[PDB]
RNA sequence: AGGACCGAACCGACUAAUGUCGAAAAAUUAGCGGAUGACUUGUGGCUGGGGGUGAAAGGCCAAUCAAACCGGGAGAUAGCU
RNA sequence: ACACAGGUGGUCAGGUAGAGAAUACCAAGGCGCUUGAGAGAACUCGGGUGAAGGAACUAGGCAAAAUGGUGCCGUAACUUC
RNA sequence: AAUUCCUUGUCGGGUAAGUUCCGACCUGCACGAAUGGCGUAAUGAUGGCCAGGCUGUCUCCACCCGAGACUCAGUGAAAU
RNA sequence: CGAUGUCGGCUCAUCACAUCCUGGGGCUGAAGUAGGUCCCAAGGGUAUGGCUGUUCGCCAUUUAAAGUGGUACGCGAGCUGGGUUUAGAACGUCGUGAGACAGUUCGGUCCCUAUCUGCCGUGGGCGCUGGAGAACUGAGGGGGGCUGCUCCUAGUACGAGAGGACCGGAGUGGACGCAUCACUGGUGUUCGGGUUGUCAUGCCAAUGGCACUGCCCGGUAGCUAAAUGCGGAAGAGAUAAGUGCUGAAAGCAUCUAAGCACGAAACUUGCCCCGAGAUGAGUUCUCCCUGACUCCUUGAGAGUCCUGAAGGAACGUUGAAGACGACGACGUUGAUAGGCCGGGUGUGUAAGCGCAGCGAUGCGUUGAGCUAACCGGUACUAAUGAACCGUGAGGCUUAACCU
């Protein structure tokens, strides 16, 4: 469950250490995202060596959360930390060549079939 | 009520094998990748168990690459395969919440061993 | 708070009208004794349903 | 048409994919035809109906007396169901859940959960106002009510606290799963209106 | 709202609530008849009625919880060596309520309860 | 050693809520400052109204203060209501 | 002004834990506060707990939450040393 | 600038975004040397701003525990 | 002026249309995509943040859109008090000075138990013309009306290319509403456990008290949202803007003057709720009362012995109903509540004793004991025989009319 001010670890290895949702994007007053969702981002901490800088605006999609992602069978699926992985605003797709940590099927949309077989599990 | 408890005790699947909390727990899943269906391992341990017959389940946790995941599994699901045990925990609580505060050496548990 | 002018005798009749309290209009015969009570209550020597409840 | 039924508490249904529908467990009991109203007499074609089973007492004589026009037991309470023309139906006939054998969705009716006096926090959806902040005795309250001199008066139709729930109500087009003909049961996807024990007017989705 | 709850809370706060009827299912035992306020009479029912139970199988652990309730020897003493098995053929429906009227200073619907023996 | 430090008694009165025909004509509850000194306090003195006193706010001088209170001039005066 | 949750100087200072006249539970000794009985709505007051996020609240982190003890190790710019 | 009117001056720092803040520029409407000027450590229930921690402050309220509110008996006001 | 509380914010709104989005159209310097303007359209929707007291504004990022206004520049007997207007103090400035300045700067009590109107709920009375219990009908009133993007049509029409549809269809989102508690969770001072201090039951052990539930760890039912179902519709009627057909007046022409069609989230229905106090008080169904007398100003008069029905209320046990009334279930021809029994659940191996140990403790009996509201049973306790109110065949005038 993901809004507004949320901080979030970073997936993939792009540069940034952590960053921050300063939008939920999809539609006017949403609330979260989670799951699978876009979120816009800001690098409120970036190692000196990535491709991307600190204080930089740029997209991201959520991989993990601690709430957790629901099943069709009712059970669930939570984590340890929420977790995004970074996007490229207008030409999306991961900017990280590899992702750290294991990620749901319910990213399975297409779009991040580049993000999915770049993880590890799941 | 009968009428419920009647439609309850049909759909169980009469075969779950006992397991504690503490427990290091093996869950088989079964995976859909759009025409294919797979076998997934979930190897964890076990850290709350709910009992309600039909609608029982118990969350797994797993310290895999990276970060920890816990996994709430409903144990009459049809997706849920089989539920081996490996390890069985010497721990006297029911619910093993502290273990998401611990990680390593002090995450670690007793075996029962009886 | 507070009224902008008085009302009468008549408002506070009208709303008096439901103040009146009911009778009990219902008093029990113990079978024994023959004594009068509230229904389900003991009564004034101690008996209830023509026995014995309390000396 | 439709039928009487109590709620008997949810279930689910694990389905063999892999999802469990969240079932309601409806108990439709043999409702049985009390009287046939009819254009001559009524000015309208409908079909009152009965089911379950009084106590040979607490039913009273004018009420006892109706059941022995038809011939029928004393079941207890009475509903009525409008007859979609084509339909025609006779006095003492049993029907049985079969009727929802061939259709797909059901609108359930019936008497939601009683919260009592709610305010307009829980009735409304209103927002609190600010915890503290300097708030001083109006956390949980409506605040305004209306503008000043204009209206000089609070309109009618204002969300305001007062008694929530205990009404009837309708959840419309929920999707039957299985209709148990030796049971007697009905089986529906989601929750319906009121606790377990309540009765339940089911019929079919009037939006098809 | 309450839906399915149960307990009365009898305009006091918990602790002291367990201390009354502690006091009160104590007071049951050794007169074997009380007038109290026709509510403190109905949950007073389902603190002794309990006791009566435990007070059927005679032995130590249930001395010990008859003891950790009650918190009066000379109430455990009565329980067991007398109102045990006077109360053996008997399933449940030890205590029974009589209406009495109202308090007089301040009009509380009054009832006496009482153990089914008094013999 | 200290107009030293922390912190009860004691002295204060920064914040908030409660109270606002109050429990109280200034308080309560939870935090708050000083707490061996320019400290605080008991008992008795002295200073009197254009006067006192004032680490100075026009503060305080018996719930009254940019001139107390009580009696008197006195039924002041009022082009005002 | 009241049988008013205020104000009022000195003296006596038991046990256990504790640095302690703090605090907790007790002793001696004293009291349960002069309306009660029910019910267990909104709403107000005083409290407790809270999934995910964590100042996004607001004039302002107001208010809560949080830190907290003893011993030891360690402790920067700046400095009137 | 506790002083700046035009003004949210202009540049820089911080922030995704800063009429506040910090550093600098002088175009000081109308600073300035005991009605003191400029510095400066320590101190402050002092004013302004940022960060960490923490949180029902909030997103967005939910339940629970007491005291009233509500009903019954007794006593019984007030402003207007 | 013997007081009409002045900015901004919060909460709550409501109307206007001069429409910001969504819907329908005309022209276009309209190839398509996207516009530009104009016309009709007010059903529904219409940001979150940074700065500042701000309204506004600029800026960052969203959105289909981030509409303009009225409503005492809506709303302080609803909240706040940052600003502006008391007393303190300071800066600049003006004044010889007291002081002064929409110049600035720091600090600075926001009272009221609701009579009436209004509004949201919820009852008692009487009425509706014998009484009673049920089930409807519907006059009328209210609710609801948001919309993205993805794919399919189709890389089709259109276009040199790049780009790229209308019209239909499907799926999945957001927001919003309704319901529910099966799941995921929250809560759970009434369930179980650990454990600090201290006091107690003579003491050991084992309990209990108090310490904010002493502090914590879990958690049944219930209530619940972040959890899981469902909803806005297709359909029709009449139209707005507009497009037409035939066709004069006016040999033609022209959408109209006769006649005949289309045409939008608007309007009337359709969907949900309330609803015969709809005094215009409707219908259907069933049930119950079929006894005497006097009395006078012979009247729907007033009486008197008897009878007391259907039914209701009262009382009791009570409820997933509820402030109180009310509403529903049950009252021995009985599962209404409590208990009791058996589960289920929860906690997590009670107590005693036994053994290993110097001791703490460890096992063993033992997944034990204890288990609130859960479920299924069970008359063991309490729901009493009765009383009580409610009556005695129901006006007049006609008309259709059966013997
Ligand atoms: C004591 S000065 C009061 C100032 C005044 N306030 C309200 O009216 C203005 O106008
Ligand atoms: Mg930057
Ligand atoms: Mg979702
Ligand atoms: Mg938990
Ligand atoms: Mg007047
Ligand atoms: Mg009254
Ligand atoms: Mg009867
Ligand atoms: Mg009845
Ligand atoms: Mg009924
Ligand atoms: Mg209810
Ligand atoms: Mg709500
Ligand atoms: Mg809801
Ligand atoms: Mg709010
Ligand atoms: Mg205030
Ligand atoms: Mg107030
Ligand atoms: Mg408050
Ligand atoms: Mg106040
Ligand atoms: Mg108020
Ligand atoms: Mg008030
Ligand atoms: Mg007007
Ligand atoms: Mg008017
Ligand atoms: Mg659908
Ligand atoms: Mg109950
Ligand atoms: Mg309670
Ligand atoms: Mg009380
Ligand atoms: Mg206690
Ligand atoms: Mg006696
Ligand atoms: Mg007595
Ligand atoms: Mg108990
Ligand atoms: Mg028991
Ligand atoms: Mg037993
Ligand atoms: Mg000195
Ligand atoms: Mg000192
Ligand atoms: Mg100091
Ligand atoms: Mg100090
Ligand atoms: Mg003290
Ligand atoms: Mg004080
Ligand atoms: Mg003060
Ligand atoms: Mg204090
Ligand atoms: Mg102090
Ligand atoms: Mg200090
Ligand atoms: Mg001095
Ligand atoms: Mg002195
Ligand atoms: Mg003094
Ligand atoms: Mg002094
Ligand atoms: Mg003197
Ligand atoms: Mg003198
Ligand atoms: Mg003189
Ligand atoms: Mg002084
Ligand atoms: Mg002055
Ligand atoms: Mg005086
Ligand atoms: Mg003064
Ligand atoms: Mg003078
Ligand atoms: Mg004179
Ligand atoms: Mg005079
Ligand atoms: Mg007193
Ligand atoms: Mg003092
Ligand atoms: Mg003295
Ligand atoms: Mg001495
Ligand atoms: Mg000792
Ligand atoms: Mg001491
Ligand atoms: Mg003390
Ligand atoms: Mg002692
Ligand atoms: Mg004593
Ligand atoms: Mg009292
Ligand atoms: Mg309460
Ligand atoms: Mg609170
Ligand atoms: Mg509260
Ligand atoms: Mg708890
Ligand atoms: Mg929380
Ligand atoms: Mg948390
Ligand atoms: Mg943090
Ligand atoms: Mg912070
Ligand atoms: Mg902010
Ligand atoms: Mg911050
Ligand atoms: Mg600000
Ligand atoms: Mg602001
Ligand atoms: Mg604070
Ligand atoms: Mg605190
Ligand atoms: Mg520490
Ligand atoms: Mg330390
Ligand atoms: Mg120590
Ligand atoms: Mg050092
Ligand atoms: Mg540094
Ligand atoms: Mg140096
Ligand atoms: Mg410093
Ligand atoms: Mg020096
Ligand atoms: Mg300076
Ligand atoms: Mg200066
Ligand atoms: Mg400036
Ligand atoms: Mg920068
Ligand atoms: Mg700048
Ligand atoms: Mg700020
Ligand atoms: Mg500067
Ligand atoms: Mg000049
Ligand atoms: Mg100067
Ligand atoms: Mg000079
Ligand atoms: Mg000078
Ligand atoms: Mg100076
Ligand atoms: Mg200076
Ligand atoms: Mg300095
Ligand atoms: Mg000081
Ligand atoms: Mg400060
Ligand atoms: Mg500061
Ligand atoms: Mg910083
Ligand atoms: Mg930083
Ligand atoms: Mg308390
Ligand atoms: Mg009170
Ligand atoms: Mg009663
Ligand atoms: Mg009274
Ligand atoms: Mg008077
Ligand atoms: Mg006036
Ligand atoms: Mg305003
Ligand atoms: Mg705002
Ligand atoms: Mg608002
Ligand atoms: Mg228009
Ligand atoms: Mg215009
Ligand atoms: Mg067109
Ligand atoms: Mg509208
Ligand atoms: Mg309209
Ligand atoms: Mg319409
Ligand atoms: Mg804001
Ligand atoms: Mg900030
Ligand atoms: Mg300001
Ligand atoms: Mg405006
Ligand atoms: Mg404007
Ligand atoms: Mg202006
Ligand atoms: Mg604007
Ligand atoms: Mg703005
Ligand atoms: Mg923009
Ligand atoms: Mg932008
Ligand atoms: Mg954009
Ligand atoms: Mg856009
Ligand atoms: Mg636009
Ligand atoms: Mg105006
Ligand atoms: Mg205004
Ligand atoms: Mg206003
Ligand atoms: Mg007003
Ligand atoms: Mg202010
Ligand atoms: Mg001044
Ligand atoms: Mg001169
Ligand atoms: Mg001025
Ligand atoms: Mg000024
Ligand atoms: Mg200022
Ligand atoms: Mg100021
Ligand atoms: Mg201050
Ligand atoms: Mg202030
Ligand atoms: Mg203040
Ligand atoms: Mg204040
Ligand atoms: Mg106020
Ligand atoms: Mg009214
Ligand atoms: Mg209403
Ligand atoms: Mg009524
Ligand atoms: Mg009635
Ligand atoms: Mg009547
Ligand atoms: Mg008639
Ligand atoms: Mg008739
Ligand atoms: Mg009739
Ligand atoms: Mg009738
Ligand atoms: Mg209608
Ligand atoms: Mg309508
Ligand atoms: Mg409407
Ligand atoms: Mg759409
Ligand atoms: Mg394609
Ligand atoms: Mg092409
Ligand atoms: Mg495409
Ligand atoms: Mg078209
Ligand atoms: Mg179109
Ligand atoms: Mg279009
Ligand atoms: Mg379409
Ligand atoms: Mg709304
Ligand atoms: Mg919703
Ligand atoms: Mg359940
Ligand atoms: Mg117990
Ligand atoms: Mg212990
Ligand atoms: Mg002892
Ligand atoms: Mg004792
Ligand atoms: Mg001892
Ligand atoms: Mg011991
Ligand atoms: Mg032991
Ligand atoms: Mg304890
Ligand atoms: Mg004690
Ligand atoms: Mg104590
Ligand atoms: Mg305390
Ligand atoms: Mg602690
Ligand atoms: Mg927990
Ligand atoms: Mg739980
Ligand atoms: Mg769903
Ligand atoms: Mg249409
Ligand atoms: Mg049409
Ligand atoms: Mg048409
Ligand atoms: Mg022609
Ligand atoms: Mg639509
Ligand atoms: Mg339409
Ligand atoms: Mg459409
Ligand atoms: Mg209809
Ligand atoms: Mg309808
Ligand atoms: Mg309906
Ligand atoms: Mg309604
Ligand atoms: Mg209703
Ligand atoms: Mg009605
Ligand atoms: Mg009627
Ligand atoms: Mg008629
Ligand atoms: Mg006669
Ligand atoms: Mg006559
Ligand atoms: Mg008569
Ligand atoms: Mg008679
Ligand atoms: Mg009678
Ligand atoms: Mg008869
Ligand atoms: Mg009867
Ligand atoms: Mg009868
Ligand atoms: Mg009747
Ligand atoms: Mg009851
Ligand atoms: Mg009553
Ligand atoms: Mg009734
Ligand atoms: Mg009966
Ligand atoms: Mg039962
Ligand atoms: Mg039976
Ligand atoms: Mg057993
Ligand atoms: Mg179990
Ligand atoms: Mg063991
Ligand atoms: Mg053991
Ligand atoms: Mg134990
Ligand atoms: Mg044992
Ligand atoms: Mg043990
Ligand atoms: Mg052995
Ligand atoms: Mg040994
Ligand atoms: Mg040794
Ligand atoms: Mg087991
Ligand atoms: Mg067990
Ligand atoms: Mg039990
Ligand atoms: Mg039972
Ligand atoms: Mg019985
Ligand atoms: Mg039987
Ligand atoms: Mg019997
Ligand atoms: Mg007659
Ligand atoms: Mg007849
Ligand atoms: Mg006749």
């Amino acid at each position: 469950m993901i809004q507004e001010q949320t901080m979030l670890n970073v997936a993939d290895n792009s540069g940034a250490r952590r960053v921050m949702c300063i939008k939920v994007l999809g539609g006017s007053h949403r609330r979260y995202a989670g799951v699978g969702d876009i979120i816009k981002i800001t690098i409120k901490e970036a190692i000196p060596r990535g491709k991307v800088k600190k204080g930089d605006v740029l997209k991201a999609v959520v991989v993990r959360t601690k709430k957790g992602v629901r099943r069709p069978d009712g059970s669930v699926i939570r984590f340890d930390g929420n977790a995004c992985v970074l996007l490229n605003n207008n030409s999306e797709q991961p900017i990280g060549t590899r992702i750290f940590g294991p990620v749901t099927r319910e990213l399975r949309s297409e779009k991040f079939m580049k993000i999915i077989s770049l993880a590890p599990e799941v | 009520s009968n009428i419920i408890k009647q439609l309850e005790q049909e759909q169980m699947k009469q075969d779950v094998p006992s397991f504690r909390p503490g427990d290091t727990v093996e869950v088989k899943v079964w995976v859909v990748e759009g025409s294919k269906k797979r076998l997934q391992a979930f190897e964890g341990v076990v850290i709350a168990i709910r009992n309600r017959g039909l609608h029982s389940a118990f969350t797994v946790r797993k310290i895999s690459n990276g970060e920890g995941v816990e996994r709430v599994f409903q144990t009459h699901s049809p997706v849920v395969d089989s539920i081996s045990v490996k390890r069985r925990g010497a721990v006297r609580k029911a619910k093993l919440y502290y273990l998401r505060e611990r990680t390593g050496k002090a995450a670690r548990i007793k075996e029962r061993l009886n | 708070a507070v009224q902008q002018n008085k009302p009468t005798r008549s408002k506070r009749g009208m709303r008096r009208s439901h103040d009146a309290l009911t009778a009990v209009t219902s008093l029990s015969v113990d079978k024994t004794s023959g004594e009068k009570h509230l229904r389900h209550h003991i009564t004034a020597d101690g008996y209830y349903r023509g026995r014995k409840v309390i000396a | 048409i439709g039928l009487v039924g109590k709620k008997v508490g949810m279930t689910r249904i694990f389905t063999e994919d892999g999802v469990s529908i969240p079932v309601t467990v409806i108990e439709v009991e043999a409702n049985r035809v009390t009287q046939v109203k009819d254009l001559a007499n009524d000015g309208y074609r409908a079909i009152q109906v009965t089911t379950g089973a009084k106590k040979a007492n607490r039913v009273t004589k004018p009420e006892a007396g109706h059941f022995a026009k038809a011939g029928v037991e004393a079941g207890r309470g009475l509903w009525e169901f409008r007859l979609a023309e084509g339909e025609e139906f006779t006095v003492g006939q049993s029907i049985s859940v079969e009727l929802f054998a061939d259709v797909k969705k059901v609108d359930v009716t019936g008497t939601s959960k009683g919260k009592g006096f709610a305010g307009t926090v829980k009735r409304w959806n209103f927002r609190t106002q600010d915890a503290t902040h300097g708030n001083s005795l109006s956390h949980r309250v409506p605040g305004s009510i209306g503008q000043n001199q204009t209206p000089g008066k609070v309109f009618k139709g204002k969300k305001m606290a007062g008694q929530m729930g205990n009404e009837r109500v309708t959840v419309q087009s929920l999707d039957v799963v299985r209709v148990d003909a030796e049971r007697n049961l009905l089986l529906v996807k989601g929750a319906v209106p009121g606790a377990t024990g309540s009765d339940l007017i089911v019929k079919p989705a009037v939006k098809a | 709202m309450r839906h399915r709850k149960s307990g009365r809370q009898l305009n006091r706060n918990s602790s002291h609530r367990q201390a009354m009827f502690r006091n009160m299912a104590g007071s049951l035992v050794r007169h074997e008849i009380i007038k109290t306020t026709l509510p403190k009479a109905k949950e007073l029912r389902r603190v002794v009625e309990p006791l009566i139970t435990l007070a059927k199988t005679d032995s130590v652990a249930n001395r010990r919880l008859a003891f950790a309730r009650t918190r009066d020897n000379e109430i455990v003493a009565k329980l067991f060596n007398e109102l045990g098995p006077r109360f053996a053929s008997r399933a449940g429906g030890y205590t029974r309520i009589l209406k009495c009227g109202f308090r007089a200073g301040d009009n509380a619907p009054m009832a006496y309860i009482e153990l089914v023996d008094r013999s």
